[PDB]
């Protein structure tokens, strides 16, 4: 083999940033990132980006939809479209022999859509099912009522489509949002098995495409809601939410080794997680099953820091008073010196864990590319990361107390608080 | 570190042309197994 | 109290090759001879049947 | 730059290497800052009778309670501040204990695994907790259906044979065990040279064998009395199982004929085979009348919600079918086009499938072992199934040689005109009698 | 291009046009039409002013012929008016055919 | 027709030649056997006894 | 044109054999034929062409 | 408690030779 | 694509009357006559068909 290489950055003139790294694998990837996403949405169209990542197969101007599936499929490939309040990403693999026919479709479906109106109508009945297998999960409803909970306008926004719209969105809307938001200076792209120029004369086809910059959106409000539900499912869940700092800020660095502090994961498969402080606080004020840990949130505009707690309605109140209790004990001063290392070290395992994969490790180089567009390597996230110190922590705690909160909680409801009384 | 992949922030719905969609995020879950009986009952809506 | 040629087995049929059959309007006498053809059969059995009795 | 079977080349090799007690130990070295450290037994299910069959189940929950030298609590305060995670699984042939964990701490790492397997303290108190977990766990289960038809479709497969059970047990029988019975399972079961080290990333083999030798070497090999634990062959049985609930909202049929040994070629073409009938799900895009042909009519007259083809792999024997999901009033015609493409492949198959299906296959075995614990995994399973680890290489060779007059010729041998075995748990009204499936599996115009 | 050649083109294609009898009943030319499986789905296929356009058009003539009458001559359509509204949308659903045929081969 | 030619409709006529050949035996020789066709069936080792 | 040539067929069926009818017959039979067989599906292509379609 | 589960022996009804739990069946299928 | 004999409407009679109508189980032999009779009905006609072409 060769010796390990590296990944080359460019930005040409119209802003687009492309980086390509080239290794050995006989698979290749390659992915495109837009950073339009579902807070961009105003009221006027809603539900749009959660039909528009469903487009992907559709047919466009240079390429039929028959076309593209049969071909992928031939050659083995995967298409899939990760989405997100902030950013939209597409991705597809193959492998290294066949990456010069995937990028015809890649580029083609996001270049030149052609969102064919008798086909958006025959794919909105598609939107129910993809809704109801997401909220087969509880905890997907709590969060998209956690965020409409706290925020006024940008990012309350859900993924999903609201139920009175799933009927109502047109191939317009679909193509306006497309036209406003699918600049190339808003796009980044990525590629791992790909050499870096064949990259440049590939994207070279699309500069004819798109260009300058998009519609800008609104800064996130804060409110402070709260949102109830009242189901009939006997584990009621919550959640309690406070400002936190902004995404890529040294004070972000602070929430993360704070909620890593409070046993925010689970290492030790069927075990009890002694070290964390908030399975040992609940542990002796329920019998009963529990479920509890830290919740962390960090975006451009805003974050978001709180806690989520799985419990018995009888026993919620409880629950939910001992973590925040426990919480006030920290804001008080009381922190050892071995749990902020302990805590950091379970930090560092988890980022090289985490970005091991090379599906992950895409999806880093991604996220950071489209911000910033300068890779940032993990050693330099270990020196950023070991610079905090207890005074930072205990700041961040302090300030979690003093503000305002959030809460959306679904169950049964009987017993459990209300903000204000909390 | 900008990806909220790696965080237990918000979820990440997905889609695939062959793939089947599932979000994601680490808030607390999967660990109430243990302690509980959380049954998993099948509903109207299938997927592996 | 709702109508009995739509229960019993035997009027379902006639209801639906008979009664309630659609049809398009603007249908000709060319329409007509399907019918006539029927008909005809109907009468030669029968005319046949009684010369079959002395033959 | 690189070919697909010239980049295949570039994947580091395996060493191996035995220690005197006969342990096997096998690594991978790469440049990644992390590794994953397990020890993969060839102890499972089919290795247990009625008195002791949720022996297996109930060890692992007691595997890291406590042990001699890190009583309690100990155990996982250690593995914690380390940031590593502890894991492990069981299976009706195999179980493993592997830990992720950073290179610089790949000693400590061994010397707990040797602890865990070795030193296994099994306190009482801790034996009474466990027993009510697995049986609301055992509830639990009952809940998932797959599960469910799986476990069911073994119990009429392997009827009378010690692989008809399941991992985890009666219920009745997890209530009356003893700290003597999870002895005599572990010392009779637990003992080189049947353990298989493994270590993928960034290790290097010399230390992984120095360290072995510390702490693994210890480990007897003689079994006492000579009372040798030998395997037996498994019989096969055509039979159905049907457990009838309306309450369910949908039928969850299984089936499934038997099939190789993990150890024969021809499992090889039949995954082909598996790739041209394909999986299907409700949530995937297009495919409407523009996928494999069992998913195009999978929604025509919206038959399915899911439907996966498997093909379970046992010493000696395994399963060959495929699983699928579907409403009250359609399960028959799911079945009918199921079994009408099985037959098309027994008799008709074109080279562009199989062209589809060998892609589909190489990309399948290259992606999955993305990732240092799959490849961990496939060393262990390998060593355990094999004797060796395939090479990629070989891999690629194997799959080349595989030809539509091949598959055609595999598939009659497998699946035309024989008995199958079908299990089914939900409103199974419609699902067509045994005389039915079983005339559907040949053609009368062949 | 032919001119006169073309000119008669032209004059033998209005006389037959003349010479059918649908421009009587205020029918378009996309509405004679045979409906088959390809023609069913273009008309799926067409925005609801026109379906609804068509489908009273075709109620007229069914009427029209139910009595033997005819529409008066001022309401006549005229060979020149005449819009091919369906033939791009039939068009692409053809194509789509031959696609999938041409990939069904090989 | 056109639709019906292509590198596959040929393979698949191919597979079932055999069969088609079978099929075509099992009627010829159950033609012969109903109609006791003396022509073919003379030449017949043992059947030919029948025939006085 | 069909309709009349069927009903010379049938005239011609009633009457004696003789040279003209005859050769009417033969005439009357290959067109017949041919109308059924050539001349209807030409004319249908070509009215297809008159009205572009 | 799904996994309390089990068939029924039905030894009086299967041929001989499929009689043993041990035996595989593949050799004698083709001949039954 | 589904069986032929659900779809042709000559096939859904047959497929409804003879292949697929659900039927107990424990039905004796008592109700093997009923099939019987018809054919001997089929028998009767036939062979009194070829005594009508010389009585
Ligand atoms: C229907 C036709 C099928 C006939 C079935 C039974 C036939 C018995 C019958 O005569 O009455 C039914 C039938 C009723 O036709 P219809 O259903 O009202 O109209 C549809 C026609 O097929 C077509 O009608 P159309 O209006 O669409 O086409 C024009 C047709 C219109 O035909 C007619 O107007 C004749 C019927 C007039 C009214 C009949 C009732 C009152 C008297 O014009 C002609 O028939 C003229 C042809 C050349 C005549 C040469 C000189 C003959 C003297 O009568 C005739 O069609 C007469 C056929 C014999 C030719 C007569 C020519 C005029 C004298
Ligand atoms: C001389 C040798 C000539 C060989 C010609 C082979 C033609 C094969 C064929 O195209 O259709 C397969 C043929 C059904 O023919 P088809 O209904 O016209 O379907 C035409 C398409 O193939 C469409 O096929 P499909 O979608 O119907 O599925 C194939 C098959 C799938 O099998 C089924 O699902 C039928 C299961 C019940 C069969 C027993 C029915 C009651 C007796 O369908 C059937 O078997 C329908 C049987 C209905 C028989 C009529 C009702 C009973 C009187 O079924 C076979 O498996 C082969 C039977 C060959 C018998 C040869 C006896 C020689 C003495
Ligand atoms: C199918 C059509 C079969 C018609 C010919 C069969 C008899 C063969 C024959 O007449 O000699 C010709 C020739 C010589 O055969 P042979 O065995 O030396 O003559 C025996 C005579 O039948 C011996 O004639 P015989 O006067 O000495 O004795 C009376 C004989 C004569 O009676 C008949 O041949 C009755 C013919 C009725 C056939 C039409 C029934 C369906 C409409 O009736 C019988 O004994 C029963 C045999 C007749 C066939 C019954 C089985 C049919 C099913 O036979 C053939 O070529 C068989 C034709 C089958 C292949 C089709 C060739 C078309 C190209
Ligand atoms: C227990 O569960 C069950 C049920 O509950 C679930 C059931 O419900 C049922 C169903 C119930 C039953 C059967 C019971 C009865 C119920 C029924 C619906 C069926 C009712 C029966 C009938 C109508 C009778 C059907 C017919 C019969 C006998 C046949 C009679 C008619 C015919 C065509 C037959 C054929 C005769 C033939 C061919 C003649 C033989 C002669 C042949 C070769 C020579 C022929 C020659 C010619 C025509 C020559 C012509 C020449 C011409 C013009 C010359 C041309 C010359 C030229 C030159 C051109 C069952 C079985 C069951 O078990
Ligand atoms: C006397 C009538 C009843 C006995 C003969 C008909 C019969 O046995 O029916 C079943 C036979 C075979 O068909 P079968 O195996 O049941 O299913 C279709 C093939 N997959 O289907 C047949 O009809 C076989 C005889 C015609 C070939
Ligand atoms: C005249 C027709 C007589 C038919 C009945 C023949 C005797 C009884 C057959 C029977 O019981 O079926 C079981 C079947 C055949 O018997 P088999 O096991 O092969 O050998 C017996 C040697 N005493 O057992 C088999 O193994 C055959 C598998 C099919
Ligand atoms: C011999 C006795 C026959 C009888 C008793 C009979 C009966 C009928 C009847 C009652 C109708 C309905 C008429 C209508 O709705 O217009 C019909 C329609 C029809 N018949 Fe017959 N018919 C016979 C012969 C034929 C023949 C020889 C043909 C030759 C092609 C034929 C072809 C048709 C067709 C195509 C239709 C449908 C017409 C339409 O849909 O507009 N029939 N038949
Ligand atoms: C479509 C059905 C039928 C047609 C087209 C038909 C046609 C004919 C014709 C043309 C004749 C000769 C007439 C003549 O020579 O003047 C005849 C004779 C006869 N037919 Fe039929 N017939 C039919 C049905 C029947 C039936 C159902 C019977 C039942 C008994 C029957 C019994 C007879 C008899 C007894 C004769 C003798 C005529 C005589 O003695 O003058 N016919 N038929
Ligand atoms: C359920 C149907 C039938 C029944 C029960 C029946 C019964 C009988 C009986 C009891 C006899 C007396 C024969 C004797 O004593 O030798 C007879 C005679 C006869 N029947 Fe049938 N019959 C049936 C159908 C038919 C049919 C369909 C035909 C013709 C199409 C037919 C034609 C004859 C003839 C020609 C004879 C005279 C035979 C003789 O004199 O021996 N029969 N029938």
């Amino acid at each position: 083999p060769p010796q390990p290489q590296d990944l080359e950055f460019t930005k040409l003139p119209n802003g687009l940033v492309i980086a390509s790294l080239e290794n050995y694998s006989p698979v290749s990837r390659i992915g495109l990132f837009i950073k339009a996403g579902s807070r961009y949405e105003d009221f006027s169209n809603l539900g749009t980006t959660h039909l528009l990542r469903l487009t992907s197969s559709l047919t466009t101007k240079g390429a039929s939809s028959f076309k593209i599936t049969r071909g992928i499929e031939a050659v083995g490939g995967k298409l899939s479209v990760t989405a997100t309040r902030e950013n939209m990403a597409y991705t597809v693999e193959c492998l290294r022999g066949d990456v010069d026919i995937l990028m015809e479709f890649l580029l083609n479906v996001t270049t030149a859509p052609e969102f064919r109106r008798w086909e958006v109508a025959d794919l909105q009945p598609q939107l129910k099912i993809d809704k109801a297998v997401a909220f087969q999960n509880p905890q997907t409803h709590v969060i998209e009522n956690l965020h409409a909970a706290a925020y006024r306008n940008a990012l309350a926004n859900p993924l999903y489509c609201p139920d009175y719209r799933i009927g109502k969105v047109t191939s317009e809307e679909l193509h306006y949002f497309v036209q406003n938001h699918f600049t190339s200076a808003r796009m980044a792209l990525i590629g791992l098995g790909v050499s870096h120029p064949v990259l440049k004369q590939v994207a070279e086809q699309f500069l004819n495409m798109r260009g300058g910059l998009g519609l800008s959106g609104a800064k996130a409000n804060y409110r402070g809601g709260e949102i109830r539900e009242q189901n009939g499912d006997s584990l009621v869940h919550a959640a309690f939410v406070a400002e936190s700092a902004v995404a890529g800020s040294a004070e972000a660095n602070a929430f993360s080794v704070l909620q890593h502090v409070l046993g925010a994961g689970p290492h030790v498969k069927r075990g009890s997680n002694t070290t964390s402080h908030l399975h040992q606080a609940v542990a002796k004020a329920t019998q009963q099953p529990f479920d509890v840990s830290a919740f962390n949130a960090s975006y451009s505009d805003s974050g978001l820091f709180g806690i989520y707690t799985i419990s018995q309605a009888t026993a919620a109140g409880d629950v939910i008073k001992a973590a925040y209790n426990q919480v006030k004990t920290i804001a008080q001063g009381n922190l050892s010196n071995t749990d902020v290392q302990a805590a950091k070290n379970k930090l560092k395992a988890g980022y090289l864990m985490s970005v091991e994969s090379s599906e992950c490790f895409l999806e880093e180089v991604g996220s950071q590319a489209l911000v910033a567009g300068s890779y940032m390597p993990p050693s330099t996230v270990l020196q950023q990361i070991d610079s905090v110190a207890n005074a930072d922590i205990i700041n961040a705690a302090k300030k979690f107390v003093s503000g305002q909160k959030s809460m959306a909680a679904s169950g049964n409801l009987g017993h459990t608080p209300f903000v204000d009384e909390l | 570190m900008l990806s909220v992949a790696s965080r237990s922030g918000p979820f990440a719905p997905v889609l695939s042309a062959t793939s089947r969609g599932v979000a994601g995020a680490l808030r607390p879950l999967v660990q109430a197994t243990v302690p509980a009986t959380p049954e998993q009952p099948v509903l109207d809506l299938k997927r592996p | 109290m709702t109508p009995m040629r739509k229960t019993n087995p035997l009027m379902k049929l006639i209801n639906h090759s008979f009664i309630d059959l659609p049809t398009p309007s603007n249908i000709s006498a060319w329409w007509n001879f399907g019918s006539l053809l029927g008909a005809c059969l109907i009468l030669q059995i029968t005319t046949g049947l009684f010369l079959a009795m002395h033959y | 730059t690189a070919t697909f079977a010239q980049a295949l080349q570039f994947v580091p090799e395996t060493q191996v290497s035995l220690l005197d007690n006969g342990l096997r130990v096998a690594s991978e070295q790469s440049s990644q800052p992390t590794c994953t450290v397990g020890v993969w037994i060839d102890v499972g299910s089919r290795f247990e009778t009625e008195k002791n069959n949720g022996a297996g189940y109930f060890l692992e929950h007691l595997a890291f309670k406590g042990t001699k030298n890190r009583p309690g609590s100990a155990l996982e305060k250690e593995v914690e501040s380390m940031g590593a995670h502890l894991n492990a699984y069981s299976t009706r042939e195999h179980t493993a204990y592997y830990i992720k964990a950073l290179s610089k701490d790949l000693p400590k790492a061994v010397e707990l695994l040797g602890d865990i397997v070795q030193n296994c303290s099994l306190e009482d108190s801790q034996i009474e907790k466990e027993r009510d977990v697995i049986l609301r766990e055992m509830q639990e289960n009952d809940a998932s259906m797959r599960d469910v038809v799986f476990n069911y479709l073994h119990a009429t497969a392997f009827q009378g044979t010690p692989l008809a059970q399941a991992v985890e047990g009666p219920s009745e029988n997890v209530r009356k065990l003893s700290r003597a019975d999870l002895t005599e399972y572990l010392s009779t079961h637990y003992k080189a040279p049947r353990m298989v080290l493994a270590a993928a990333g960034g290790v290097e083999h010399q230390q992984l064998l120095d360290l072995a030798q510390k702490h693994l070497g210890g480990i007897p090999w003689t079994y006492a009395e000579d009372a040798v634990p030998t395997l037996t062959p498994c019989r096969f049985t055509g039979s159905e199982i049907r457990h009838r609930d309306d309450a369910l909202p949908f039928a969850h049929v299984a089936i499934a004929v038997e099939g190789p040994g993990w150890a024969s070629p021809d499992n090889v073409a039949l995954q082909v085979a598996n790739a041209i009938i394909g999986h299907y799900d409700c949530t995937y895009g297009g495919g409407v009348h523009l996928s494999s042909p069992l998913a195009s009519g999978a929604v025509a007259n919206k038959l399915c919600q899911s439907f996966q083809t498997f093909s379970i792999c046992y010493a000696e024997t395994g399963l060959l079918g495929a699983h699928f999901v579907c409403d009250r009033m359609k399960i028959d015609d799911m079945m009918f086009v199921l079994q009408g493409q099985w037959m098309r492949l027994c008799t008709s198959a074109t080279e562009s499938e199989v062209a589809r299906g060998k892609n589909i296959l190489r990309n399948a075995l290259v992606s999955h072992l993305d990732g240092t614990t799959p490849v961990c995994e496939d060393i262990g399973r390998s060593l355990l199934t094999y004797g060796r680890r395939i090479p990629l290489a070989e891999w690629e060779s194997r799959i080349a040689e595989v030809d539509a007059s091949v598959v055609r010729e595999i598939c009659s041998k497998y699946i035309y005109d024989q008995c199958p075995a079908v299990a089914g748990y939900g409103p199974i009204e419609q699902l067509p009698d045994y005389n039915r499936i079983r005339s559907g599996m040949f053609w009368l115009r062949f | 291009a032919v001119s006169a050649s073309g000119k008669w083109l032209d004059g033998i294609r209005k006389w037959y046009y003349n010479a059918a009898g649908f421009n009587k009943l205020g029918l378009m030319r996309d509405d004679t039409i045979y409906e088959d499986e390809d023609v069913k789905e273009a008309i799926r296929r067409l925005p609801e002013n026109l379906y609804n356009d068509r489908m009273f058009r075709i109620k007229r003539a069914l009427d029209l012929n139910l009595k033997h009458q005819i529409l008066p001559k001022e309401q006549w359509t005229k060979y020149e008016e005449e819009n091919f509204y369906l033939e791009p949308y039939l068009k692409e659903v053809i194509r789509e055919r031959k696609e999938r045929e041409e990939w069904a081969k090989k | 027709v056109t639709r019906f030619l292509g590198p596959r409709y040929r393979e698949l006529v191919k597979n079932w030649v055999p069969t088609a050949y079978t099929w075509g035996a099992v009627g010829a020789v159950g033609l012969v056997w109903a109609t006791d066709w003396r022509l073919i069936l003379d030449w017949v080792p043992y059947i030919n006894g029948k025939f006085k | 044109l069909l309709a009349a040539d069927l009903l010379i067929l049938t005239w011609i069926g009633g009457q004696p054999v003789s040279y003209p009818f005859t050769i009417i017959g033969q005439v009357a039979s290959v067109l017949y034929f041919t109308t059924i067989l050539i001349l209807m599906p030409t004319i249908s292509l070509i009215e297809n062409k008159m009205l572009k379609w | 408690s799904h996994t309390d589960i089990k068939v029924p022996d039905f030894s009086e009804y299967r041929r001989l030779e499929v009689l043993d739990s041990t035996k595989s069946s593949r050799e004698s299928s083709e001949a039954r």
